[PDB]
């Protein structure tokens, strides 16, 4: 078990600009048995520099490794768009095959100031007996946005939905998505439903509210 | 750098600054490197990688992989240890003749430079005494370079028919028992290697090569030499005996089917990489015979440059063109017995290494194949001095006035020609189909990582047994006879004795695999398949 | 050119068995090494077979070793990686990874199966309209709420709209899922064309179709 970290976890990269991951190895390790992959968001991982120091079939030669011993590295010259991935390294000298751990290579851009939509729930939603209010946040950057859920007059942190969308190969920005699930009876018994989060392009938090009638 | 000390260590032999010019030299000076290259890429390659990647994959003795291998072809590996008996029996008396030319070495004037002395004949000459001297009349009255006459009539008194085999040399005898008991010191104190002993013994040949390189091209008129040495004649690739010789010599210079490299891969690990070492191992080796070759053929072509006579017929072209090309280098260095013993203790040297190899791993693979009497009562040591005194016996033939045909006869018989021939041919028909290319394939992916090239594998299967099955035949329908100083014509019953031992070193395959068949006998096609299943997990 | 599909994969309870089968073809299958890497839930990423080009060496790593075999076919140019006594620590999704040089490593790799193993049930899709408020980018929503197992296929109009559409991953709570979509669209473009959600779950066969007007 050559137990093989990457630091750091996250990164993120502006385009053309220097970046050198590295791969700590635990046991010694060959310098033509380690690998380095590479996994786009929702596809198969490729194969991208093997034995340390060669690229394989379609990399471009910006991609170049190196180091030996234990301390190996990923060096690329000008990052674009079109490399937005997680990078993982592999040895076959010891058994079994360890991987590391992966660096997720992140983009930056200006800030992007969320839009906030709120979306009540249709007339079939209390057929079932509950309510579930729903508020969409997109195009928004960066990751790290809290939100919260204010009904009648206080907020709420039970019963709050969380899904963080990956990095947009379109414009670079994420996208929250916020559920609040409650039951009809307590849909009747309130009136207010406001959702909020505060972004980093204003101070004051982005409101956007809304009456049963 | 360890792994560069001792990787050189191995490289250099005698079958690199003996052997090879001496068959560079016999059989035709240009015409040998054309069937030499060809062997080198087709034969020496695949079969030593797949003997390393054999002997590192079942990790033990030489016969018993070919026994958990392939139980069908155990006889390979019989075939192996009479080869070794038989190398044993001759690879130890050019050490005798090397520690004889040690002992008159010490001298302020060289043995082999003067035109007077006891065996020295009316029609010798100085060769040095005067520039334009008086030859050119006295070379058509059989004219003699000094060092010629001093082999000849001193080293080893040669007579003329092995049928006249005279007087046993006993200062030679004498030499032979220095070298006998300095190899059982070898054996015994001397197997702990490493430390500040590995360090100077090493490199120490490479460094003498290229100082007597060095010398070598600065001799005058080596350039008639270096262009017999190149240049090849068709009409001397028509025979069958270059051929043989050559592959052969790449056979015997790799060790290949001697036995020894199935224990030398066994040494190794299970993933130590067999491609990269086998490649530069081989390729260094031939580098060094190449090297070795331009060496003596620029000093012999400077020796038929001072004489009248042409480059072909000026040495003895037996196995003494070492003893007689190179001490003749050496003889015109400054101060030179001190570059005439250090010539010669390096031959000890690097033919001391390799006869002990050799009869370490004939002793490691007798008493593997012996396990419960040589491991159980402190008798191994005996045995390996029973072996130097039983090897010392049998040795003493050649050493007496007319032994020189008689080790002739079993360089070019023994270690040669058809023995090596067919060993390698059986054992590439072994590996490329009865245990199959693809499962020898895949443990080589195994074992270093990734398969063969699959060029190596087709050379398993249709180049190497295809090509050595071409020579064997080819030398078998047009039978060529065996000359020493190349104009000979041996007797029949010296032919018929070579053919003899050069049989019992290769018949022990088809006798290992009728008495295999008749042991065992569940019918023909439960035998074949009992018998080409491997044992084991390897 | 080389394409290493694979099949097999699903919802499996905990404890019991599955066969994952990888289709090879496009290249010689028996002169190239196999070997089966799997995808946590986590994005971790580990080892847990391999067989070699002959069918005789085959490795595991420490976590599967003893539950999972191995196996290799040849002729039909197949793979096979049989698990028994399935806990909830080896959900993942399976990759056939193809590797025969050690110095050259996963070269081409397959497209992974999903595989869930958990003690809940399959439950259908129930696929949840919404009705924008009542600007100039009016964008319209489309959630589904309790299914099981990720993953379900999504698109808007039957996937003749594929520009501006945001999807959310799956999360996981009470053993049920929850997923949700977002479109862009024009003040021009909504409500004059009629904009419907589908959704498509392999685990339940469930295809509806939705469509909301502005209530
Ligand atoms: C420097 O003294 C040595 C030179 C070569 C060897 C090896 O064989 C010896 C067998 N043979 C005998 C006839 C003359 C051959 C020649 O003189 O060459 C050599 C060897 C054998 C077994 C081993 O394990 C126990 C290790 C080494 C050898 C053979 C091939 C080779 O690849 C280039 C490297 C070493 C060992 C010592
Ligand atoms: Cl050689």
């Amino acid at each position: 078990e050559n137990v093989l970290t990457q630091s750091p976890a996250i990164m993120s990269t502006s385009p053309g600009e220097k970046v050198t991951m590295t791969c700590r190895a635990s046991s010694s390790v060959g310098s033509s048995y380690l690998h380095w992959y590479q996994q786009k968001s929702g596809a198969s991982p490729k194969l991208w520099i093997y034995s340390t120091s060669n690229l394989a079939s379609g990399v471009p030669a910006r991609f170049s490794g190196s180091g030996s011993g234990t301390s190996y590295s990923l060096t690329i010259s000008s990052v674009e768009a079109e490399d937005a991935a997680t990078y993982y390294c592999q040895q076959f000298s010891g058994y079994p095959l360890t991987f590391g751990s992966g660096t997720k290579l992140e983009m930056k851009r200006a800030d992007a100031a969320p839009t906030v939509s709120i979306f009540p729930p249709s007339s079939e939603q209390l057929t079932s007996g509950g309510a579930s209010v729903v508020c969409f946040l997109n195009n928004f950057y960066p990751k790290d946005i809290n939100v919260k859920w204010k009904i009648d007059g206080s907020e709420r942190q039970n019963g709050v939905l969380n899904s963080w969308t990956d990095q947009d190969s379109k414009d670079s920005t994420y996208s929250m998505s916020s559920t609040l699930t409650l039951t009809k009876d307590e849909y009747e018994r309130h009136n207010s439903y406001t959702c909020e989060a505060t972004h980093k392009t204003s101070t004051s938090p982005i409101v956007k509210s809304f009456n049963r009638n | 750098v360890e792994f560069v000390l001792s990787v050189a260590g191995e490289i250099i032999g005698l079958g690199n600054v003996w052997r090879f010019p001496y068959l560079c030299y016999k059989n035709g000076g240009g015409a040998f490197l054309i069937p030499y290259v060809v062997f080198f890429i087709c034969c020496g390659i695949p079969v030593f990688f797949l003997e390393t990647a054999l002997g590192q994959f079942t990790s033990e003795g030489g016969i018993t992989c070919w026994r958990k291998v392939c139980p069908l072809f155990e006889g390979i590996g019989y075939a192996t240890q009479v080869i070794e008996a038989h190398l044993n029996v001759y690879y130890i008396i050019i050490l005798a003749w090397a520690i004889f030319y040690l002992s008159n070495c010490f001298t302020t004037e060289l043995p082999w430079a003067t035109c007077g002395h006891e065996w020295n004949t009316e029609n010798c000459v100085e060769f040095q005494k005067l520039n334009v001297s008086n030859y050119s009349h006295v070379s058509l009255q059989n004219a003699t370079s000094p060092v010629m006459e001093f082999w000849e009539h001193r080293v080893l008194a040669i007579s003329d028919g092995i049928e006249h085999i005279g007087n046993l040399r006993w200062e030679l005898a004498l030499c032979l028992l220095a070298a006998w008991t300095i190899c059982y010191f070898c054996i015994w104190k001397g197997t702990k290697s490493t430390g500040k002993v590995v360090y100077v013994t090493a490199t120490f040949p490479y460094i003498m090569l290229l100082i007597l390189l060095i010398r070598g091209v600065t001799l005058p008129g080596a350039s008639e030499g270096i262009k017999f040495y190149l240049y090849p004649d068709l009409s001397r690739l028509s025979d069958p005996q270059v051929w043989v010789d050559a592959g052969t010599q790449i056979f015997f210079s790799y060790a290949i089917c001697l036995g020894c490299l199935t224990a030398l891969g066994s040494y190794n690990n299970y993933h130590n990489n067999c491609y990269r070492d086998c490649i530069m191992l081989c390729c260094l080796n031939s580098g060094t015979s190449f090297v070795a070759g331009f060496a003596i053929f620029s000093v012999l072509g400077f020796m038929a440059y001072e004489q009248g006579v042409p480059i072909a017929e000026v040495a003895e072209s037996g196995p003494g063109l070492a003893f007689i090309a190179y001490p003749k280098a050496v003889t015109m260095m400054p101060l030179s017995p001190l570059w005439a013993t250090l010539f010669f203790m390096m031959l000890i040297f690097l033919g001391l290494d390799s006869q002990f190899v050799c009869v370490e791993s004939l002793v490691t693979a007798v008493v593997d194949m012996y396990p419960k009497v040589f491991r159980r009562g402190y008798r191994r040591e005996l045995l390996i001095l029973a072996l130097s005194v039983i090897s010392y016996f049998l040795g003493l033939v050649m050493l007496t006035e007319g032994g020189m045909y008689i080790f002739q006869l079993f360089d070019s018989y023994a270690a040669s020609g058809m023995c090596l021939l067919f060993v390698a041919i059986f054992e590439c028909i072994c590996i490329g189909w009865v245990y199959g290319s693809n499962r020898f394939s895949e443990d080589i992916r195994d074992m270093i990582g990734f398969p063969p090239p699959s060029l190596i594998k087709w050379c398993w299967m249709i180049m190497t047994p295809g090509i050595c099955a071409g020579i064997f035949i080819f030398f078998l329908i047009k039978y060529k006879p065996l000359k020493y100083n190349n104009i000979y014509t041996y007797p029949a019953w010296g032919y018929g004795i070579g053919w003899l031992m050069a049989l019992s070193s290769m018949l022990c395959i088809p006798l290992w695999i009728c008495i295999t068949v008749w042991k065992t006998e569940g019918t023909l096609p439960e035998k074949l398949q009992k018998l080409t299943t491997p044992s084991t997990d390897l | 050119e080389v394409q290493l599909v694979e099949s097999g994969g699903g919802l499996v309870k905990p404890g019991g068995s599955l066969k994952l089968s990888c289709a090879a073809s496009g290249f010689t299958f028996s002169s190239y090494a196999m070997s089966w890497v799997r995808q946590s839930p986590e994005k971790r990423l580990e080892w847990v077979a391999e067989i070699s080009s002959g069918g005789r060496y085959i490795y595991y790593s420490d976590t599967v070793t003893g539950r999972f075999t191995i196996s290799r076919d040849n002729a039909r140019n197949i793979l096979h990686l049989e698990m028994s006594s399935l806990r909830s620590e080896d959900t993942a999704m399976y990759y056939c990874a193809r590797g025969e040089v050690r110095q050259r490593g996963f070269d081409y790799w397959g497209q992974g199966t999903t595989l869930t193993v958990s003690s809940a049930k399959t439950t259908a899709p129930s696929v949840y309209p919404l009705a924008p408020v009542c600007g100039s980018s009016v964008t319209l929503g489309c959630l589904v709420k309790g299914y099981f197992p990720e993953p379900v296929t999504l698109t808007w109009n039957s996937g003749s709209l594929s520009s501006g559409v945001h999807t959310f991953p799956a999360v996981l709570q009470s053993d049920l899922y929850t997923l949700s979509s977002s479109v862009t669209v024009t003040s021009s473009t909504w409500p004059s064309q009629s904009i419907t959600c589908n959704v498509a779950h392999p685990a339940s066969s469930t295809k509806v179709d939705k469509k909301i007007e502005p209530r």
